[PDB]
């Protein structure tokens, strides 16, 4: 129920001149907008990527990262002169921007970017400040930040009042694409692991949304505690894999099953036997 | 951090049937990336990228894919060269994994 | 209060020659800036400092480098002067905040030769006894005459302070010889006082003409003394 | 061409008049605009800074306006003194802090004709303190629609015509001098000079 919005941005600087920045959003497990370098104009991934905004309200939103951007990429450029030669090419920055959604109005706004892989700096009230383990060099550039009163009525506006209502518009506009239910497949398959005269099976399950899944192999109704499943890996139509494996013994694969429970089944669970 | 690579079918793997070969690369940073997907050591063109990502972490990830029809004598792989490593690292596709 | 301060406030160069123009500033601001005004257009920046040490190139670098020795100096040095660097140079200093505070300015002239420089003469012309009579006003005029280039600063002083209220000055110079081309230039200016100002016999009026020439390391071939920036003045006591 | 372009290029106004000063830019983004004033030979005072997107000031005699929808700044200039008579720059910082880049414009050449209350014209011949041979022809206290040329004798010597302020007395007169290698009533022959003009003796 609890909906998490993020606005990812990645920002390469090669040298002084060479730079590109790309960006992509997500709420919960859904690509919503994609913004390339290349690409004026911010990309709709889903039908109801604009949620209850209007047209024109989009416009005024979309000209104020427009300005960003340009704005972003010369005060980065500007901060490397200030520092140097403290800090130098080849630089990556990353922003991590959104709000969590809560039931009723209550929600959490947050910015947090980060300098070579590393959380340094947030956006905290009305300022931005470090966080503990950045470098003390940061405290001039946040410094020269904070002395942009407009930067920061205007990020404040877009934490505060902009994120939650537009995040509202878009659980609302693509309730049924976030609610969606698809149903795994599965098969089974073996290969000869590090040990001598060991076994190991593989349970494979495709295809399923959402996230939420249970895979067990069982022998007739008594849980294998040897099951170790592996991540969660992305299919390209926005559905999930997943595999678990047991270690087994080489000729004792007999009356071995895999049970597999999910929401869009809804009670008449998967059951593979080897 | 060495990339880490895995390779996995769409669908149920069947020798004749249609189906789609996906390609995961995790865990890397910078994240200038080239991945190549594999069909008996030749390039395959036409594959298809997601947009590049990254998890709490602060850590990279992209899903390349592309269609496939997977024969008992072919063979398909995902190459990926990264600044990190020294020789571009080969995963290959097996069935049974 | 944040004040700056440039150096020099006028100067007369050759081509090929070196031309430092320096900018001093006492607010412990780490950002400087060096710009040039030219007519026609607006203020564009040469060179700028974050901080001693650094220096970055602004929108037209190209006949100029810069240098921040400390965080109170910053120098714009023209290694090989030419005409087309003839302008008018700011400087402004300024901490994380986008306020820029500028110096008061610094004039450059850039010759082809130096062989035509020359320093004025100066007279003090004493008003006519039919203006005290008829406007009961006393007018004082200055005139520098046969002098080049035209930069040159004129300045009233009475008892051995500047005055400003009253005086009226030439605002371009005239040519004496039009038809020639490196001519010589005259200019005149203007003191009213009240008659019984100047009638009164303990006030000391003088004008001051601050010449801008050569200096000590410009060398000299001809046989006339050496024109170089100095004060010339002419003075003239109260009577009755 | 540039970013920042003021209009008018030049204007004349006669003492105690009103004048109103443009300046359209195409700066993006636009976060203040700053008024200067630059008198001849001078350096950059500030007038005042606009910041808010329909913003308003005021500097006693001075007030402007700004509106960065139509990216337009207005600078007006009640009751005009002589002291006016300076070039008037508009300025356009594309940021709130140290990182943002001043955007100058060229500016407006304002010139504020004074206003002359009790005119009489005179032309006095002026001796110098060191030798009395040399003299000067000095024509003074005249009103502003008269208005002096250049001698027909390229030997003769005259100043265009110009204007002192008396502060302490409240007083303003024109004054133009006249020399050569030579009187002062053949000086001033090649200029429509009023006719009730004290030539003394
Ligand atoms: C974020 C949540 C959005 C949710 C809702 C929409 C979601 C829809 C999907 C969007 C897809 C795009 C996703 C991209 C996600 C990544 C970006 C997230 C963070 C966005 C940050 C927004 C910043 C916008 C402001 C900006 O452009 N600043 C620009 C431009 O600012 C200028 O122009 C503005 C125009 O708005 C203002 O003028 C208007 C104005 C003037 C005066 C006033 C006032 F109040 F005085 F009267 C008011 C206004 C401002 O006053 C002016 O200075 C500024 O240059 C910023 O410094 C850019 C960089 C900010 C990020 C810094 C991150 C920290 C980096 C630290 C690393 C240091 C390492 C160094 C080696
Ligand atoms: C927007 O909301 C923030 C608080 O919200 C928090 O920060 C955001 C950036 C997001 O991350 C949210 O998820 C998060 O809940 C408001 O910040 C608060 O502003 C007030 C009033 O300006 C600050 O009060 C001041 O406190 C100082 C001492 O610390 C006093 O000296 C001042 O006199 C004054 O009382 C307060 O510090 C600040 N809160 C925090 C936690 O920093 C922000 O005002 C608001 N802005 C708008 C435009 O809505
Ligand atoms: C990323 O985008 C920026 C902004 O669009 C590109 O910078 C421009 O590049 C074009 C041609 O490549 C130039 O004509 C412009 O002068 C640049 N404008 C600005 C504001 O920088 C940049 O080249 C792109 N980088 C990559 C690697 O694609
Ligand atoms: C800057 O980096 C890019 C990308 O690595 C490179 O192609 C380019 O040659 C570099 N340019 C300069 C001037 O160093
Ligand atoms: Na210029």
């Amino acid at each position: 129920k609890n909906y998490t919005f993020r606005c990812l941005q990645m920002s390469s600087f090669a040298n002084r001149s060479w730079s590109r920045t790309d960006s992509v959003v997500w709420l919960g497990d859904l690509q919503t907008h994609r913004w390339s370098n290349d690409s004026a104009t911010i990309s709709f991934t889903k039908p109801w990527s604009q949620g209850k905004l209007s047209n024109q309200q989009w416009e005024k939103l979309q000209h104020m990262f427009q300005v960003y951007r340009v704005s972003f990429t010369r005060d980065i450029q500007e901060l490397v002169k200030m520092m140097s030669p403290k800090e130098d090419y080849p630089i990556e920055i990353q922003l991590s921007a959104g709000c969590e959604m809560y039931p009723g109005n209550a929600s959490e706004s947050f910015l947090h970017v980060a300098f070579q892989g590393k959380y340094v700096v947030r956006f905290w009230g009305t300022s931005w400040q470090t966080v503990p383990g950045a470098p003390s060099w940061l405290d001039l550039p946040i410094k020269v930040l904070n002395a942009d009163q407009g930067t920061s009525a205007t990020v404040q506006m877009l934490l505060n009042d902009t994120c939650p209502l537009f995040v509202r518009g878009l659980l609302e506009a693509g309730k049924s694409d976030l609610e969606k239910q698809e149903k795994p497949v599965a098969w089974l398959s073996s290969v000869p692991s590090s040990a001598h005269g060991h076994r190991q099976l593989v349970c494979h399950v495709s295809g399923f949304y959402p996230k939420p899944v249970w895979v067990m192999w069982m022998r007739g109704d008594q849980e294998q505690q040897g099951t170790h499943r592996g991540d969660f890996l992305p299919n390209a139509d926005e559905t999930w894999y997943l595999q678990a494996t047991l270690d087994v013994e080489a000729g004792e694969e007999a009356g071995l099953a895999c049970r597999v429970k999910h929401s869009s089944l809804g009670g008449q669970d998967i059951i593979l036997y080897w | 951090k060495t990339p880490q690579i895995q390779v996995y079918s769409r669908h149920p793997p069947e020798n004749g049937k249609p189906n789609i070969l996906n390609c995961y690369v995790t865990q890397f940073h910078p994240p200038h990336i080239e991945i190549q997907m594999l069909k008996n050591g030749k390039k395959i063109p036409k594959v298809e990228m997601s947009d590049m990502s990254f998890s709490k972490d602060w850590s990279f990830y992209i899903l390349a894919h592309t269609e496939f029809t997977p024969t008992e004598t072919d063979t398909y792989a995902c190459r990926v060269k990264h600044a990190s490593m020294a020789e571009p690292k080969t995963v290959y596709w097996d069935r049974d994994m | 209060e944040a004040a700056v301060t440039q150096s020099p406030r006028n100067k007369v160069a050759v081509t090929g020659g070196k031309v430092t123009l320096s900018c001093n500033q006492t607010n412990n601001h780490n950002n400087m800036y060096w710009y040039r005004q030219d007519t026609g257009h607006g203020l564009r920046l040469i060179h700028y400092s974050y901080g001693a040490g650094s220096t970055e190139k602004g929108d037209i670098p190209d006949g100029y480098k810069a240098s921040r020795p400390s965080q109170e100096n910053f120098s714009l040095i023209l290694e090989l002067a030419t005409p087309s660097q003839t302008s008018v140079y700011f400087c402004a200093s300024g901490d994380e905040g986008y306020t820029q505070y500028f110096g008061p300015g610094t004039r450059l002239l850039v010759l082809e030769d130096l062989r035509n420089v020359t320093p004025p003469k100066v007279s003090l012309f004493e008003p006519s006894k039919a203006e005290i009579s008829h406007t009961q006003k006393a007018t004082l005029v200055c005139l520098a005459t046969g002098f080049y280039p035209d930069h040159v600063e004129l300045s009233w002083w009475v008892n051995g302070k500047e005055v400003h209220s009253g005086v009226c000055t030439d605002p371009q110079p005239l040519k004496e010889q039009p038809a020639l081309n490196d001519s010589r230039y005259s200019l005149s200016s203007r003191l009213r006082v009240s008659a019984t100002f100047w009638q009164n016999p303990r006030n000391h009026f003088r004008c001051q003409v601050q010449f801008y020439g050569l200096s000590e390391n410009d060398e000299w071939t001809q046989d006339r003394a050496k024109p170089v920036t100095q004060i010339v003045s002419a003075e003239a006591w109260g009577r009755a | 061409k540039t970013q920042v372009e003021q209009s008018p290029q030049s204007l004349v106004v006669r003492q105690g008049e009103n004048c109103v000063l443009q300046c359209n830019y195409s700066v993006t983004p636009d976060n203040h605009l700053r008024w200067f004033k630059q008198d001849t030979g001078k350096g950059l005072v500030s007038l005042t800074v606009l910041v808010d997107q329909k913003d308003k000031t005021s500097n006693g005699r001075y007030s402007a306006t700004l509106d960065k929808d139509a990216k337009h700044s207005t600078l007006h200039i009640t009751a005009t003194l002589l002291d006016d008579t300076a070039t008037y720059i508009c300025v356009v910082g594309d940021r709130g802090s140290a990182l943002g880049r001043l955007h100058f414009g060229a500016g407006t050449q304002l010139i504020v004709i004074p206003d002359i209350q009790n005119p009489d014209p005179a032309v006095y011949q002026l001796r110098d303190s060191k030798s009395s041979d040399k003299s000067v022809c000095l024509f003074t206290d005249f009103d502003s629609q008269t208005n002096v040329s250049q001698s027909k004798d390229s030997d003769v010597y005259i100043t265009d015509k110009c204007v002192l302020d008396m502060r302490s007395m409240d007083f303003k007169s024109n004054s133009a001098v006249a020399w050569s290698n030579f009187a002062c009533a053949n000086a001033f022959n090649n200029s429509i000079i009023p006719e009730d003009t004290f030539f003394p003796s």
